[PDB]
């Protein structure tokens, strides 16, 4: 079936949605600098119950009009303000294979860019429109959270142990 | 469709619309009761609208009919996108007339450079999204395999053709899948995929119907 935004409406293939989390404790997805990066290159998760993070432009090579779960997806942050040292960095979500905390989700140009597609999958015990992203390199692996130890940042990563239940909200 | 132009009224009579809450794909009527389209458009409940021009207004020439059978090709691969083709059986044969005709199945495969007509109510903007009321038309030639493969290395199967411009500008998009690519009064392609739309060095990838005449013709005869 088609993936529903929080307003029970399906996600438009190529639209822009906020990727909120189920637990109100945290917030939305956004790029932030981490470890040794002068540019905000780590797709992170806010901890503020009020920051809806950055807008993502979900999309599939498949020309259908809405996003159906099980279809290959390509996630991309909408243009967001950065420093002069970063204006021009690519915005597409990627997965750099082999990093301490496991395959991390990073934006910008990254050498060890693993080939594959994202895919959404419903989880919710038939209540809200709760989904989870998975990565299937070209079987699949969920996308959970690996807390930055020496910092605290909720870095996005593929973790079997735990996935990341998220819910979208149209931008406009 | 992006870069095309608004089709005239009932210019393409055989074109349909897969509706399930709202337009999400298209198709093409081949005989009074069946509808061929992209297999990735499969959905449990489908309403095949016909005789449509402006899909937002009831012009009183359309026929809304539910699908009864929706058979996706046996060897269709959701992963590799190969064999993106399905047949939909109208639960009541349409009334073939002026505003509702049927496109002919291909007698042979389309040669490179053969010009074609693509239509759909899919997105009109390269960046952003503008969904039309009226059906859109596009004139694009069927690119050579030697060329197609180059643009999508490792992804082109024996069943996919490329049709468009390596220069960008005119292409199909979200909301056109399942639709026709009609060449010389013969159905020679079904919208299936691409990377973005009208992007440079990325033409659209279309299912090669000509590799399905025997399947189609058997399935309909069998069901
Ligand atoms: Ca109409």
């Amino acid at each position: 079936d088609f993936v529903l935004d929080n307003e029970g409406n399906p996600l438009e293939n190529g639209g822009t949605y906020y990727i909120l989390s189920d637990i109100t404790a945290f917030g939305g997805i956004r790029a932030a600098p981490t470890g040794n990066e002068r540019c905000p290159l780590t797709v992170v998760q806010s901890r503020n119950e009020l920051d809806k993070g950055i807008g993502t432009i979900i999309s599939s090579p498949y020309r259908i009009r809405f996003i159906a779960e099980g279809h290959p997806l390509s996630l991309k942050f909408d243009s967001f303000a950065v420093i002069m040292l970063c204006v021009g960095i690519p915005t597409e979500w990627s997965v750099v294979e082999d990093l301490p905390e496991g395959p991390a989700v990073k934006i910008g140009e990254n050498k060890d860019a693993m080939d594959g597609w994202f895919r959404l999958e419903r989880v919710s015990d038939d209540e809200f429109n709760n989904y989870k992203l998975v990565f299937c390199p070209q079987k699949c692996g969920d996308i959970g959270i690996s807390i930055d130890h020496d910092d605290g940042t909720r870095r996005l990563v593929v973790s079997k142990n735990k996935p990341l239940v998220v819910q979208f909200q149209k931008l406009d | 469709i992006v870069g095309g132009y608004t089709c005239a009224a009932n210019s393409i009579p055989y074109q349909v619309s897969l509706n399930s809450g709202s337009h999400f794909c298209g198709g093409s009527l081949i005989n009074s009761q069946w509808v061929v389209s992209a297999a990735h458009c499969y959905k449990s409940r489908i309403q095949v609208r016909l005789g449509e021009h402006n899909i937002d207004v009831l012009e009183g020439n359309e026929q809304f009919i539910n699908a009864a059978k929706i058979i996706t090709h046996p060897n269709f691969n959701g992963n590799t996108l190969d064999n993106d083709i399905m047949l939909i059986k109208l639960s009541s044969p349409a009334t073939l007339n002026s505003r509702v005709a049927t496109v002919s199945l291909p007698r042979s495969c389309a040669a490179a450079g053969t010009e074609c007509l693509i239509s759909g109510w899919g997105n009109t903007k390269s960046s952003g999204s503008s969904y039309p009321s009226l059906l859109q038309c596009l004139k694009a030639p069927v690119l050579s395999d030697s060329s197609c493969k180059s643009s999508y290395p490792g992804q082109i199967t024996g069943n996919m053709i490329c049709v468009g411009f390596l220069e960008g500008g005119k292409d199909s998009c979200q909301g056109d899948s399942g639709g026709p690519v009609v060449c010389n009064g013969q159905l020679q392609g079904i919208v299936s995929w691409g990377y973005g739309c009208a992007q440079k060095n990325k033409p659209g990838v279309y299912t090669k119907v000509c590799n399905y005449v025997n399947w189609i013709q058997q399935t309909i005869a069998a069901n």
